[PDB]
DNA sequence: TTATGTAATACGTCTGTAACTTGTTCTTATGTCTGTTATGTAGTTAATATAATTGAAGGATTTTAAGA
């Protein structure tokens, strides 16, 4: 119907174009009859009946007379929806300059006439005169008159000049304008100028004026002469039970507008004083202000109730505005909620739905199927069956539910994880059951959570919701590419109980068939689960190629472990069954198994996992007592020599001997070693018993004690949480952040007294009040992402370009802290990988390194690589497949449509909460830093080297001696300013000293080309540089952390998008959250979307203008293929927050925040939106250009070409 | 399901016809937007 | 759904075939190719595309061969 | 053989039912005119009196225009 949204200012002939009518009275509704009055706010005939086909007197009634205007009233007979729609006007008695364009800073009236905005004010208010046409006199025009000043001159010229004041002068300034004149005299003067702070000022001022000429606006609209009103039934007025009315805070700002413009009108002709007329005229400007946006211009008027009055601009703006709460979500039918019980007994894609939930969704499909096979005439028949419950309606729910599948929702929807599609199986109940094994992907516990469930009605819908939305669909998580359906809690503790071994156990050394008699065995009481067996096993293998090879063996093994064996899928080694199970173990286990065999074995796999981790959880019988928590002797006696020690120490105090920071850091220190040494003896006696054997000796075993095994397990608990119990509680801080000298030197088991609780509670507070504060701000975090990346879709398939990264693996000191394998694992080559030491191609470009050809170049020892990402991508619009690669969560080449931006955002925003020299190698040394390198040939240690025992080339043998999280992510992605950056060489030349003017001092640097750049530095400044040496572009003058902007201006693009990268991951990896960085650099290439132009060529671009990389883009190669001088520029990092609200969508940049400002810039732009995102489309209800309805709008795209 | 007048009546005569098929419109709420914009005396309108 | 998009090689393409075969069969009158096995339009639509009986091109064709007659 | 006279049988047909249709005649619901009362609007009052008003409050960070 529509391809665009046009936006742009209101002149008063389109104001009187929308208007149905003029509205000339302040009335609204009848105190007796309760109907409209007529020229009210209200009226019927200027917005139309107030009954369906019919008017106000009753005459004309029925739709016999449709579209008849009632001669009696003037109503005419129509729908009464057209309330909603008609619109009406005022007249103002005297002009109205528009809030939004006058206070919203930068002023476009005092911009456009170069007025200071308090001058344009004090006019405005009706304090000083201005000259409007100045005539064959010295004055000038926009010159101030005062009145006593107007008076003098007025006798001195009289008639030849003409001064104003108010809104009208402004109109009058603002039409005598020429604007091409205007333009050129700016065009001019910035050719022959020289000031910076001047050359912005005309900048901003001739852009704003080849904007109003290009748009075909004309300036003297931004001062209203007609307004507009606002439908009634969009402000309505309503009885509510008990015959009160309701009304909206509109009907009292236009109530008031309309009575001063009356009341101005009535003075106008009762020739008053001019003070009084003023007052009126001050009043209207003030009561339009007011409507239009309340509390901008001062205090904002309130009701009789005494709270401001609600403004338009707030009915658009804001959390609880029309974008937000209204348009980007939003109320569904066909929905319904219930608390969520756990059902064991479910299948990966089933949930359990109440019948009389099922019933209250599903009744019109009920309605329907009763009406085809016959028992219900009509549709109350229906209903009414319905209603009283009866089987056959049963059944039909059955078969209406049998194969329709629901959404399960659960707030908060951090990842789209969060809502997950299942088929439904009818339960008595009102509480839905939940597979387990999703609970990880959705966070939900069963203590008191509530679900949400959706019916998708369209035959599109269902199949989305069973290809994509479906639960085994959704098995591995996106951010990282792991399982996410891993088992937990009573599965792990069952199968590491099953799978744990036993000394001398009942059936020790007998020999069994296969998994089937260990069976047998442990059902007759022959054997028990933990008896160590040999058993014949048959093992088929399946190769990367492809080739099973089948071969049994007989294998020491456990009973349990057999039986175990049993619901393995074939194609698995035995050797992922023969140890111990603990949650790494079984997550191996399904890693393997979707990796060597596929999805369904996969989810067939775990369930049977999961049936037999709770049968054998039960079947155990582990239980917690007071006697599990076995107290170390060691603790009284470690306890009693730390307070002996500390009282020496004391005693050392007291001579003076040491100092009392000293005594405090020490008694610290030695509390801390007590603690550890009291956890360690705890952990040592908690995890061993002693045995008797088949020979008789005593021998040691693991422990089986019931913390113990949930802790090692990896069930739930950790040392730490054993340690409270069973050891000390330790050091705790004061709630500034100091730490308490004297810890808690008791457990949990024998109790804390009254002062240990209290610093317990110190903390705990702490704890509770950092994660209420923490969760808002990475929900804040988490939009923010959403809005600066949601436009990145995969729009191609190859983008055709040569650029790529140099990916090696992460050093941060002696240690790797991550292998390239994981770096590469699922990206495209972009340079063709050479063998070290050789010419052979090992790897060919664009293949995608899956798991095979990572063993490939593990095995080959490969160092540095070359892929393609996201950021060095060419496409005009989003990204490509082969740049991005795998997706995570499918394994496979990224589809065309992918919303990749919105996956990123999730992914980096849902683990917000989460969040708060001697050589050890062998090799040789080489000099860039320093580095030493295997004798395979991969650097596995990168050291700084400050300004030696060997030199470049010389081989070091071992030992040798050569010689606070979300606040930083979040500043990292606004690409703040550090407060005291580093100081960085701007240009490559040799340095030199210079004057040191008072105050702060100046530096000097000689280029190649003998040109002198002067440098500003502060004093306390820790220089690095020494004159007589070329530093090159790049190098650190002064120490300091890296401002993204200084390294993108002096290094380049691929340098700030490894630092981001980089200090993101270190975040993200210091509290084990493991992230993707393709994710990132979807992020990064969002910040890198605008630039400044330096030349200006012959493009239409002016120099320092900050306009859109992909349009220069566009328009160079244009001018290459025309031959012309393109244009120059540079790339500028910009915040999430500002590269969102430069977007060239003004309806999602209004969308996303401070709507006031670009509602009113594109207002005098005269912008266009060409609704080419996810959001505008979101807004406007079509189908998003991204996954199934992404071919959609490309076949738009077609019909728009041709 | 929220705010397409026509559009919510019609879905739910097809389902009561066994069709499972929609016909979307515009929903109220950007009506609504468009509405007030307009009455800030901000000219915002949709080409074709 | 594995077989399925292996068939098609992207799952929002399968789903728009699935949803023109199914649609075929709920509003228009035309028959399954498989044995309906007492499921809905939408199961039995990806049960033919996962035997390779219904494809886009298959659709497309036959849509033109409806309208030639 | 043939007139004669009864008897089966098929076809008109005279009359009794019923459909189509109008007269007209009476009854009632509605639209309209008129008279009366309540409602709604408007104008006037003449000791003298001559700069509101009411709150309201432990915010913490960023970015961006004015003033010097
Ligand atoms: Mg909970
Ligand atoms: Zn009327
Ligand atoms: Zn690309």
């Amino acid at each position: 119907e529509f391809d665009a949204i046009k936006i742009g200012l209101a002149s008063p002939d389109m104001i009187r174009s929308w208007s149905f009518g003029e509205v000339k009275k302040p009335e609204t509704i009848n105190y007796r009859t309760f109907k409209p009055e007529r020229d009210g706010l209200f009226c019927a005939r200027i917005f139309g009946p107030v009954k369906d086909y019919e008017c106000l007197c009753g005459k004309y009634k029925r739709l016999k007379h449709r579209g008849v205007i009632c001669e009696k009233c003037g109503v005419e007979v129509t729908q009464t929806k057209v309330r909603r729609d008609r619109m009406g006007h005022i007249e103002l008695a005297s002009p109205v300059a528009h809030i939004w364009f006058l206070k919203s800073l930068p002023s476009r009236i005092g911009l456009l006439m170069d007025m200071p905005l308090r001058d344009i004010e004090r006019v405005l208010y009706f304090e000083m005169y201005v000259v409007t046409e100045p005539g064959m006199t010295d004055l000038e025009r926009g010159q101030m008159l005062t009145e006593e000043e107007y008076l003098d001159r007025l006798e001195e010229w009289g008639d030849e000049f003409t001064a104003k004041m108010g809104a009208e002068a402004i109109k009058d300034l603002l039409a005598s304008m020429d604007l091409p004149a205007e333009a050129e005299q700016m065009r001019e003067e910035l050719d022959t100028t020289n000031s910076e702070t001047k050359r912005k000022k005309l900048t901003k001022r001739l852009k704003l004026v080849e904007a109003f000429v290009a748009s075909g606006n004309k300036p003297e609209w931004m001062i209203l002469t007609v307004l507009p009103v606002l439908p009634p039934d969009l402000r309505p007025l309503v009885p509510l039970d008990g015959g009160r009315f309701a009304t909206s805070d509109l009907n009292d700002l236009y109530r008031r507008v309309i009575n001063r413009n009356n009341r101005l009108k009535r003075l106008l002709e009762l020739a008053a004083p001019d003070i009084i007329v003023r007052n009126e005229k001050r009043m209207l400007q003030e009561s339009v202000d007011a409507l239009l946006d309340n509390g901008r211009r001062g205090r904002a008027i309130t009701g009789s109730n005494k709270r401001p009055l609600k403004s338009l601009a707030d009915m658009i703006k804001g959390k609880q505005g029309r974008f937000r709460q209204n348009l980007l979500g939003k109320r569904v039918d066909y929905s319904g909620r219930s608390v969520i019980t756990v059902g064991p007994y479910l299948r990966l894609h089933q949930c359990g739905l109440p019948k009389k939930m099922a019933l209250e969704l599903f009744k019109p499909f009920i309605y329907s199927k009763l009406e085809t096979r016959g028992l219900a005439t009509t549709i109350k028949a229906a209903k009414k069956m319905v209603e009283r419950e009866e089987a056959v309606v049963w059944d039909i729910l059955d078969e209406v539910i049998r194969e329709h599948p629901v959404l399960l929702n659960r707030a908060p929807t951090l990842h789209r994880l969060g809502i997950q599609a299942f088929e439904p199986v009818l339960i008595e109940g009102k509480a839905i059951q939940l597979h387990p094994l999703v609970c990880a992907a959705y966070n939900a516990d069963f203590d008191g959570d509530q679900m949400a469930v959706h019916v998708p009605l369209t035959l599109e819908a269902q199949l989305e919701a069973r290809t994509l939305m479906m639960s085994t669909n959704n098995i591995l998580s996106p951010a990282s590419g792991d399982p996410i359906i891993v088992p937990s809690q009573d599965v792990v503790l069952g199968l590491y109980y099953m799978t744990r071994e036993k000394i001398n156990a009942k059936g020790e050394g007998m020999y069994l068939t296969g998994p089937a008699e260990a069976e047998k065995a442990y059902r007759t009481k022959t054997a028990e689960l933990h008896a160590r067996v040999k058993v014949r096993i048959t093992e088929t293998i399946k190769h990367e190629n492809g080739k099973l090879t089948t071969e049994t063996k007989m294998i020491d093994t456990t009973v349990g472990r057999a039986m175990l064996w049993q619901i393995v899928p074939k194609g698995l080694p035995y050797s992922l069954v023969n140890q111990k199970l603990g949650k790494k173990q079984i997550s191996n286990l399904l890693n393997e198994a979707y990796r060597k065999l596929g999805l369904k074995d996969t989810v067939i796999f775990a369930d049977q996992i999961m049936y037999t981790g709770f049968a054998y959880a039960a079947l155990s019988g582990v239980s917690v007592g007071i006697d599990d928590m076995v107290v170390p002797a060691a603790k009284y006696t470690e306890i009693a020599e730390a307070e002996e020690e500390v009282r020496e120490i004391q005693e050392q105090f007291q001579s003076g001997l040491v100092t009392a920071g000293e005594r405090y850091n020490k008694v610290i220190d030695i509390w801390a070693s007590t603690n550890d040494r009291v956890a360690k003896a705890m952990m040592e006696n908690l995890s061993s018993e002693q045995v008797i054997n088949r020979q008789g000796e005593q021998e040691k075993q693991e422990s089986f004690n019931s913390i113990y095994m949930m802790a090692d397990s990896g069930a739930r608990g950790s040392a730490a949480q054993i340690r409270q119990l069973a050891g000390m509680r330790g050091l705790m801080a004061r709630p500034d952040g100091s730490i308490i000298e004297t810890p808690i030197t008791a457990n949990f088991k024998e109790g804390l007294n009254v002062l240990q609780y209290f610093i317990s509670t110190h903390g705990a507070r702490k704890g509770l009040a950092d994660t209420a504060l923490k969760t808002a701000n990475s929900g804040y975090l988490t939009r923010r992402l959403v809005d600066v990346a949601q436009d990145v879709v995969v729009t191609e398939h190859d983008c055709g370009t040569l650029e790529g990264v140099v990916m090696t693996p992460h050093i941060e000191g002696g240690d790797v802290k991550v292998a390239l394998t994981e770096l590469a694992l699922g990206r495209v080559v972009s340079e063709d990988i050479l063998k070290p030491g050789t010419d052979e191609v090992l790897i060919p470009r664009n293949t995608l390194l899956d798991e095979k050809w990572c063993k490939v170049i593990n095995d080959n020892s490969v160092d540095q690589i070359k892929v393609r990402s996201v950021v060095t991508c060419d496409s005009d619009f989003g990204c490509c497949a082969q740049c991005y690669g795998r997706d995570l969560a499918r394994g496979h080449l990224v589809n065309q449509g992918e919303a990749v931006g919105v996956i990123a955002a999730q992914s980096i925003g849902e683990p917000g909460t989460q969040l708060t020299i001697q050589a050890k190698n062998n090799g040789s040394v080489k000099l860039h830093e320093l580095t030493i390198i295997d004798e395979f040939g991969r650097t596995k240690e990168k050291h700084k080297l400050p300004y030696l025992s060997k030199a470049d080339g010389d081989a070091v043998a071992a030992g040798e001696t050569v010689a606070g999280g979300l606040p930083r992510v979040a500043d990292l992605f606004e690409a703040r300013k550090p407060k005291e950056p580093a100081i960085l060489a701007e240009h490559s030349g040799t340095v030199s000293f210079g004057k040191e003017t008072k105050g702060k001092r100046r530096l000097i640097i000689t280029r190649d080309s003998g040109d002198t750049y002067e440098e500003m530095i502060p004093k306390h400044r820790q220089l690095n540089v020494f004159e007589g040496e070329r530093i090159e572009r790049g190098d650190v003058i002064a120490d300091g952390p890296e401002s993204p902007h200084d390294i993108l201006r002096l290094r380049g693009i691929h340098a700030v998008t490894t630092y981001i990268a980089n200090e993101v991951q270190e975040v993200y990896r210091l509290q084990g959250v493991k992230i993707n960085d393709k994710h990132i650099e979807t992020i990064v290439r969002q910040m890198l979307r605008k630039c400044t132009i330096t030349f200006a060529g012959d493009s239409e671009f002016l120099p320092g203008e900050t306009v859109e990389y992909s349009q220069v883009k566009i328009a160079n190669r244009k001018l290459v293929e025309e031959g012309k001088e393109p244009a120059r520029f540079e790339r500028e990092l910009l915040g999430i927050t500002k590269a969102s609200l430069a977007t060239e969508s003004f309806i999602s940049a209004a969308s996303f925040q401070e709507t006031t400002r670009v509602l009113t810039e594109a207002a005098v732009s005269g912008k266009r939106d060409d609704l080419r995102g996810l959001k505008e489309n979101v807004i406007v209800g079509r189908l998003i250009p991204a996954g199934t309805g992404f071919a959609y709008h490309q076949d738009r795209q077609a019909k728009r070409a041709q | 399901k929220s705010d397409d007048v026509n559009g919510r009546t019609k879905m739910y005569k097809n389902i009561v016809d066994g069709n499972h098929a929609m016909e979307p419109g515009m929903p109220e709420s950007f009506n609504v937007l468009l509405k007030e914009i307009r009455s800030l005396g901000i000219n915002i309108e949709l080409e074709d | 759904v594995q077989d399925a998009v292996e068939k098609i090689g992207n799952r929002f393409d399968l789903v728009l075939v699935a949803a023109r075969r199914a649609r075929q069969m709920q509003s228009g009158g035309k028959d399954a190719l498989v044995p309906e096995e007492n499921d809905k339009p939408t199961v039995i639509a990806l049960r033919e595309i996962e035997e390779g009986l219904i494809t886009k091109d298959v659709l497309d064709a036959r849509e033109r061969q409806e309208q030639q007659e």
